[PDB]
């Protein structure tokens, strides 16, 4: 009834659908907004330019 | 950095000074003293003799 031979050996070859390959993992540079310095009013020196 | 700090405060707090001359006559100064006064020439010549 279970499709075996007289000895119990199976009569139908099975299948399992081999796992799908390796996987690629990558890294990336990340950038963010950056500001600059400010300028203040200047002092008046005692010396010439 | 410490030298730069010294230089910055020197330039910022530098000042052109008023330049004054004061003439002092010792005979006048000793004669005009309130408490312990005397005459310069008279006491000088007396001390030499």
């Amino acid at each position: 009834r279970h499709n075996l031979s007289i000895d119990g050996q199976p009569l139908s070859l099975a299948i399992y659908a081999e796992p799908t390959d390796p996987k690629a993992l990558l890294t990336s540079m990340v950038q963010a907004s950056q500001g600059g310095s400010a300028v203040l009013p200047g002092t008046l020196s005692l010396y010439r330019f | 950095l410490n030298l730069a700090e010294m230089e910055k405060v020197w330039l910022e707090r530098d000042e052109r000074a008023l330049e004054v001359t004061r003439t002092v006559s010792l005979a006048q100064f000793y004669q005009a003293l309130s408490s312990d006064n005397f005459n310069l020439t008279e006491k000088l010549t007396q001390f030499l003799r």
